[PDB]
């Protein structure tokens, strides 16, 4: 498991700290110990340090992956890069201090868009792309660690784990949040303005699914209502195929604890039928402490060097003593909260998330 | 530390006076944003060259 | 108007009383339970009680957030200017931030900086440990004090 | 049995703040009219009542927290009954700030007329003498009882050794920051109060 | 301006001035003759000399008489809400400070007048320290006084 | 009007009534807690 | 320490005050460099014992005596405490002389197994733990005629609640299985108590003096039952106190200890005792931890566990005193600064 | 509207709590301070007849409530003012709540008293001075229930 | 009628009660720690910044009550819908309500996790575990104000 | 009348409630039964992974706290039925005031399992079994929030 | 006005209450009889899923909420009358209160007779023979909430 963790964890790490100003304090301050790493290993390292240059290879790569998220997202030390052309234009002829909409020109070739930035609903975006990213990425994540379980039973040359726990898992996981994750790349497939339809609510999709099957108020697809029925009674299959493959025909290749088994087994089930759901919802933690990063960036800048910035006294010895002194509680306070006392929750839930979420399948 | 820090302002204001000199919509671009771009270009330069002679002189240390 | 009733410095005043009567709450309850520990080591060496006095100051700060955050309340607080009810709120607001703030600040200082300065006549290596504890419990009212400032300048 | 009484009153406040809330008549519980048609004399008075009420009660609060340590500490060394009454002196000025500000606010009690009784001037003048008063006889009823404990500490480890009491003196001094701070909120939140008019 | 309900709050005023001095008097001169009679079964000869905490209680109720007896000859069927107010203020003053003194004056008496038979040296030491929590309902007497001038002007 | 049954006097007057009150069971708690050194008064 | 000074204000300060009368290291010193006796007691005459050995006058002067009243001014001074004391206080108080109650018990009911007279045995019992019906446990043998006719008006009629009296009448095997037990339920009540209505600071670092005597008692009744006692673990396991921080794992290893290996590997799974049992004198190990117990008891302040820590402290300074007068009057100072100064 | 419906509720709250409380003290100065004389005459009985002045100087209190009670009784009325209702609850109150705390105080200064006055008889004078000090405080509550019973109907309307 | 004028009220009390609650929970997860550090570190003084994370933990709930409470402050407005001001109210005491939860789990369990850890060094990875277990509550409670304050100022009118 | 202006107030404190008192019962249960692990493992280390499952299911029913409260959250608006706002408010008290009693009941078993699976290993297997009845309570109080939830706007008018 | 805009406030605090004080009920009912199973096969573990009845018997009084709060789940509609909402409320709180109660029981019969039945083994019989009496508690609430859902809609205006 720690073959497929040397990429997973620093990029699940920068899921959640991304930032490209962090990201480069971060790689600059790990590639210092790369490149010194020969008088650094003939020396007495105490436990912190220890810590820190045993793993001097995780962090260069958590920060070569937080440069390469922050760049997908434009968050500079929680500021925007006009790189590419944008796919919204502003108007042209406005009233001073009104609230005024863009309209939509192309697509933003690489990464969030920067015309998000001082958007009074650019978080509710923001909210709805993160929280999808985390679905799919764990869905990714899990999907991708339950094949090693299959590959494991099949180098263990075991037919009968097979059949009872890989595939009555695989069309159990992949028939319920499968299609959850399949339904959210539908839904920005499709236009739902220009085809002047509703676009579906997809909670209240899945609520629906299971409550009340064959009720579709709006239409996501043409055949929904037939196909969910279809997927809910193959989810609702495997949980007694699941409970009662395994150990029924064990029981039949002795004509061994039948007790042991069976009481075993029905763990599992609840094990993984609970985890099936208690995952997806855990993994959007990689939302939660984006969010959490990406507003406590934004609020420090805006507490320390928004007031910095004035156009008044240009060239006095108070105005620019201002700008060093908060230039210098700006530095002091990233580095403290936003590096080492935020990237290491980061780095610790992106742990977590290895040790429960992905060794578990 | 104090060379670190002074690296740091070196450059990250140095990019901030020039996104303040040529009129860059992230700082400017805004209401609430300062109105004249060079005005805060100039005490920010200044502050980048502050910085610089702090790591000018924490670099021979 | 409507927006601006004449109730509304009620809400204001009890911004400045609830962030000076909260907060120095929280600073006399960290300077009184660390100065327990203070002096419950004065016998037992003597000499390491000059060094321990940190966590009475860093609970003297917590007086100071909640005395800033008083000063700019009552500031804005006058009977000939218009004064609205939503500022009487945010006042409110601000104070009340702050207040629980420092009180939950002093109330983590002084259970930290007595059991520290009383375990610190043993162990004199405890004294960085102690000094950074006090820290990360002390910029919990700085914290609230942010808070209040940017919802100070916010409401007005 | 006051968990019991804690719970009723909660209980019987959110079955009426829901059935005033649920009949259509929610904006009948009024707080605001309830500040607006209230006598500003009685947020004065009581301000001013609380502030010389609250000094005094954390000054002798303060006086025997000290005072009954100072006299058990005392008995083997006598040597610290006089030294160490500055303790006593440090949480009873907490008493004459409430004194000398109750009697400021009380200055600024007048009779208004009876047409521009309900003002803004005169309400405003109610409500700043209130929380002025609260926010002194709080801040120094918690400097008396703070002052009092770090001086009940102090009277014991000066008798335990005599070089401590300059020591741990100090905090005393930190402790009474807390009383001149809110002497100086309450004059600067009654500062631009007129009087009743 | 002058309503029904005015000569409440100087008639509780009236009422608190007293009643609260004299809980705290109580205190005062219950806790700390206690001390007298543990203190005195040894050493019987001190007993007229530790008779100073209750005489000082006694005279924190003699402040809260004052004030209740200057109330109650200025209240009227028809005075008006500033009148009732500020008996009542004058009332609360004295009341609260009455009381802590009386608590102040009753936990140090007991202590005071334990350490004087074990050390001859504590005597003064008590009534300096008496002193102090004896004024602290002078410094409620000065408010109730105060506001008992401004009650009809 | 604030209201005809809880009018503006009324409801000042319980909230003066309840102050007093308050620091009347404060200050009857604070009696109520008082006991006697009984070992000082016993010959033993 | 905000309601602390109201009933315990003068209490403290003098128990504070006794506190510095504690004999330092130093104090020691000055003992263990005596050469006599009477040099003993003109070194003591320069601290806080000044002249309590006045009406001797270097003739009858035995380090008995010293021992005898050195813990009498001991007792004279917890006595003018505990009458100053009132409420919870005085009951804090009771509960400590309820433990040498029942030493006072246990040794009044050996004295008449052995016919021992009853004005000898009793100037061998404890002066704090009187009641006013000691002197008539020389009534009966039996334990069913001494609680049913003497202790059930005293305090330590709850105690004897798991003491089965078969109908024998006593030998010494099982005064000390009744003395044990009562110890037992004792150490149970005392625990409830100062959980139950003793305040905060003076609760926690109570219940870590008060589980330091359960576990001590534990280890004693367990090693001691060794030598002497060939009994059942389900009967023994009544004897071991169940509120210290050996209980729940260790005391279940005390119990089934039929051998010192026995005990010795389930005190090595504990980890502030795991030690005591591999060098030197054990008695010494818990001395010297009851004392480090005391020391930073008196470092929190506004604290009723002061007391304990008063006297506790206080009992090893008459232990330390009387170690150094044995030493020096019969002459071998081999292990003379074999004393236990933490102060 | 001066003289209202509902005044005679806090003049008749003022004539129960005179007596109501004053027998509160009293019976908690007649109970504290009896529990002494029985623990103390057990063994000095001849000292019975003079350990009763704790439980006579409470029984003085409830006569302190008993007076007030009558005066505020003897002067209640259906068409009495508001005003008349509350100086009379003002009186209730003054003897009543400060009664308490005299009996209170004469409680526990008694029990304290007569049990250390038989193993030092020179206790007994100190007991009864401060035993007056204690009983001063409801004399005290008389006098301010006086004064406002005397000011209760003088210019009512 | 739909925009009332005491509508900021809800919303400063929920700006308020972020800040309140979490920083409740933040001091007792820093309290109760430290008293468990302070007193472990006395014959283990190697192990005293290994001991910090309990209180580094801590101060990441204050940090994500600092946060919602900014961003709950720049939207409060005088003309405020008394929607936005309930869904400030639920998306404040969504975080401070919960982050007291998760403050009051951190410092239980790490003083423990501090007393055991100096015991036995292979229990800290354990209580690193049961720690991001504890600290997941608060970061829940953030998610859902931060999914709810986002839905304050969508569609509101009047 | 139908659809008043206090209507989202029950919605908010009940997409507030979901994860306030699932929270704090979820806190509970990770703190009784990790202060059993903590001296458990003080001893027996190599049962560190394998003692942590009260911890994790008393972190499952958590989850089953943010799942409701995002569903109730994705629910509201400025004009919605006071039908809406009483059946989220139900959905929301359904699950925190149930979560918090399959908390309690983790917390209380979690530590007793642990601390008994140590002297015994067959111990195991009985403590997940009563800890499944202890962590199902959680799942009856999302069935039944989950079943309100979806008859929340189902035929609502005005 | 039969029918008014408040009246699902009632059925949703009933629909709630009825699984959240079975929750508590069933809680205490498990937690109890966890520490009691848990501290009692430490020395015997054959008796582990013999003990194991009055968890199953404290979780069956939760599934008797979980019941009532989906029957009356399935009869909450906009408009609706007070009396369903009324019913509604008194079929939760007659499961909850109850269930509560009966988990109180269970939560202490099953204890106390799991740290007994270790040492006698036919204290089992009568461990359960009490739990069933215990657990009839949840039973008659279960009845009389679903005598009153069966009413809620039945000749409703």
């Amino acid at each position: 498991a720690g073959l497929a963790t040397v990429v997973t964890f620093p990029f699940m790490f920068a899921i959640m700290f991304g930032d490209m100003g962090h990201g480069f304090i971060l790689f600059l301050m790990a590639l210092f110990l790369v490149l010194n790493e020969r008088k650094f290993g003939a020396m007495h390292r105490d436990e912190i340090f220890d810590m820190a240059f045993t793993g001097r290879y995780v962090l260069l790569l958590m920060g070569a992956f937080s440069v390469y998220t922050g760049l997908l997202y434009n968050d500079i030390f929680s500021k925007s890069m006009t790189i590419f052309k944008s796919g919204w234009q502003w108007p042209s002829t406005f009233r001073k201090g009104e609230s005024i909409e863009a309209k939509k020109t192309g697509v933003y070739p690489f990464g969030l868009d920067f015309a998000w930035h001082g958007t009074d609903n650019g978080l509710l975006f923001s909210n709805s792309y993160k929280m999808k990213l985390s679905i799919l990425m764990g869905y990714a994540h899990m999907t991708y660690s339950f094949m090693f379980s299959y590959i494991n039973y099949r180098a263990k040359n075991s037919k009968v784990d097979i059949i009872g726990n890989f595939i009555p898992g695989l069309v159990f996981m992949q028939s319920i949040f499968g299609y959850l994750s399949w339904a959210i790349v539908y839904k920005w497939s499709k236009d739902w303005i220009k085809d002047d339809k509703p676009a579906p609510g997809l909670l209240n999709m899945l609520i629906n699914m299971f409550l009340a099957p064959g009720t579709i108020d709006d239409q996501l697809y043409s055949g929904q209502a037939k196909l969910q029925v279809v997927l809910l009674l193959a989810a609702l299959v495997c949980v007694p195929w699941l409970l009662l493959y395994k150990p029924l025909t064990l029981r039949r290749l002795n004509k061994f604890n039948f007790g042991d088994v069976m009481i075993h087994q029905v763990i599992h089930t609840i094990e993984f039928c609970l985890n099936c759901i208690s995952h997806t919802a855990s993994y959007l933690r990689l939302w939660a402490l984006s969010l959490a990063h990406a507003q406590l960036s934004s609020v420090l800048w805006d507490m320390t060097i928004s007031n910095a910035f004035s156009s008044k006294n240009s060239g006095s010895p108070l105005a620019v003593m201002k700008v060093v002194f908060l230039f210098a509680m700006w530095f002091v306070l990233t580095v403290c909260i936003l590096v080492f006392m935020e990237g290491t929750s980061a780095m610790l839930h992106a742990l977590r998330l290895h040790w429960v979420e992905a060794m578990s399948k | 530390c104090c060379t670190v820090l002074s690296a740091f302002g070196v450059v990250i204001l140095s990019v901030i006076a020039h996104l303040f000199n040529t009129n860059h919509e992230s700082f400017v671009g805004s209401i609430n944003d300062p109105e004249d771009g060079p005005a805060v270009a100039h005490t920010v330069y200044l502050a980048a060259l502050v910085y610089l002679v702090f790591f000018v002189f924490c670099g021979f240390q | 108007n409507i927006y601006a009733p004449l109730y509304a410095p009620f809400f204001g005043f009890a911004g400045c009383a609830a962030a000076m009567v909260l907060s120095c709450l929280g600073a006399a309850i960290g300077t009184a339970k660390s100065g327990i520990g203070i002096a419950g080591i004065g016998t037992f060496k003597p000499e390491l009680i000059m060094k321990s006095l940190i966590p009475v100051v860093m609970s003297g700060i917590l007086a100071i957030y909640g005395l800033v955050v008083a000063v700019l309340i009552a500031g804005n607080l006058s009977p000939t200017e218009d004064y609205t009810l939503f500022n009487g709120f945010m006042h409110l607001s601000c104070g009340l931030c702050v207040g629980f703030a420092c009180l939950s600040s002093g109330y983590a200082i002084g259970m930290v900086g007595d059991v520290g300065v009383r375990k610190y006549m043993h162990q004199p290596r405890l004294f960085v440990g102690i000094v950074l504890i006090l820290i990360f419990s002390e910029v919990l009212g700085l914290y609230g004090m942010i808070v209040a400032l940017i919802l100070n300048t916010r409401g007005s | 049995f006051s968990h019991f009484l804690y719970y009723l009153v909660l209980i019987v406040v959110i079955v009426y703040g829901l059935y005033k809330l649920f009949t259509g008549h929610g904006s009948d519980i009024n707080f605001g009219k309830f500040l607006l048609r209230t006598s500003p004399y009685m947020w004065a008075n009581l301000g001013i009542a609380l502030c010389v009420g609250l000094s005094v009660v954390g000054a002798a609060w303060g006086i025997f927290i000290t005072g009954s340590s100072m006299i058990g500490a005392g008995v083997r060394a006598p040597r610290i009954t006089t030294k160490n009454l500055i303790s006593i002196i440090f949480c009873e000025v907490v008493a004459i700030y409430g004194l000398i500000i109750a009697i400021v606010f009380s200055s600024k009690l007048t009779v208004a007329t009876a047409e521009n009784m309900y003002s803004k001037s005169n309400l405003y003048t109610g409500y700043s003498l209130f929380w002025a008063g609260i926010t002194v006889g709080a801040s120094n009823l918690i400097c008396g009882i703070a002052v009092g404990i770090t001086g009940a500490t102090a009277a014991i480890s000066d008798a335990a050794d005599s070089a401590l009491f300059v020591k741990i003196l100090v905090i005393e001094i930190f402790g009474s920051i807390l009383g001149l701070l809110g002497l100086i909120v309450g004059l600067l939140m009654a500062g631009k109060a007129s009087e009743f008019q | 301006l002058c309503p029904v309900y005015a000569p409440f709050f100087g008639a509780i005023g009236c009422a608190s001035a007293i009643i609260f001095t004299s809980l705290g008097a109580a205190y005062g001169t219950a806790k700390s003759g206690v001390g007298i009679c543990a203190t005195c079964v040894l050493r019987p000869d001190l007993l007229f000399k530790n008779i100073v905490p209750v005489i000082m209680a006694g005279i924190i109720a003699i402040y809260g008489l004052v004030v209740s007896v200057l109330v109650c000859y200025s209240l009227g069927q028809k005075q008006a809400l500033y009148t009732g107010f500020i008996q009542l203020g004058a009332g609360l003053s004295v009341g609260l400070s009455g009381l802590a003194a009386g608590f102040a004056i009753g936990i140090v008496g007991d202590a005071g007048v334990r350490g004087s038979s074990q050390q001859p040296r504590l005597f003064v030491g008590m009534i300096l320290i008496l002193i102090f929590a004896e004024v602290l309902g002078l410094y409620g007497l000065i408010v109730a006084l105060l506001l008992n001038s401004r009650a009809t002007q | 009007i604030l209201s005809s049954i809880w009018t503006e006097g009324l409801l000042m007057c319980l909230i003066v009534s309840a102050l007093l009150l308050f620091i009347l069971i404060v200050a009857l708690s604070w009696i109520s807690n008082l006991d006697i050194t009984y070992g000082a008064l016993e010959k033993s | 320490g905000v309601y602390f000074n109201i009933d315990n204000g003068f209490i403290e300060g003098v128990v504070r005050g006794y506190r510095n009368g504690l004999l330092s290291n130093n104090q020691y010193i000055n003992l263990t460099q005596c050469d006599t006796l009477e040099d003993l007691k003109l070194q003591l005459s320069s601290t806080d014992y000044g002249n309590f050995l006045s009406s001797v006058s270097s003739e009858s002067l035995t380090t008995s005596l010293i021992q005898e009243y050195a813990s009498s001014k001991l007792y004279h001074e917890f006595n003018y405490i505990r009458d100053q004391s009132s409420g919870s206080t005085r009951k804090f108080m009771d509960y400590i002389t309820y433990g040498y109650m029942i030493d006072n018990v246990a040794l009044m009911i050996t004295g008449t197994i052995h016919d021992r007279d009853k004005g000898e045995i009793l100037q061998r019992c404890h002066p704090l733990g009187w009641f006013d019906t000691l002197p008539t446990l020389s009534v009966a043998t039996d334990l069913e005629s001494l609680y049913e006719t003497v202790l059930v008006d005293t305090p330590l009629a709850p105690y004897f609640k798991n003491c089965f009296d078969t109908a024998e009448e006593l030998d010494d095997m099982n005064i000390e299985i009744i003395r044990n037990k009562l110890y037992k339920a004792y150490l149970e009540d005392f625990y409830n108590f100062v959980t139950e209505e003793i305040p905060e600071p003076a609760k926690e670092c109570m219940q870590t003096l008060l589980g330091f005597e359960a576990d001590r008692r534990s280890i004693n009744i367990a090693l001691n039952s060794l030598q002497s006692s060939d009994i059942d673990p389900d009967l023994k396991s009544d004897l071991l106190p169940n509120i210290g921080k050996l209980y729940p794992l260790a005391t279940f290893h005390l119990a089934q200890a039929q051998d010192f290996e026995g005990v010795r590997a389930a005190l090595a799974n504990v980890y502030e005792y795991r030690g005591f049992l591999e060098t030197g004198n054990l008695e010494d190990h818990f001395y010297q931890l009851e004392m480090e117990l005391c020391r930073d008891a008196f470092t929190q302040q506004f604290a009723i566990s002061t007391v304990w820590a008063w006297m506790k402290s206080k009992e090893q300074e008459v232990r330390n005193i009387t170690w150094i007068a044995e030493c020096i009057a019969q002459n071998q100072r081999e292990r003379i600064n074999n004393y236990i100064s933490v102060y």
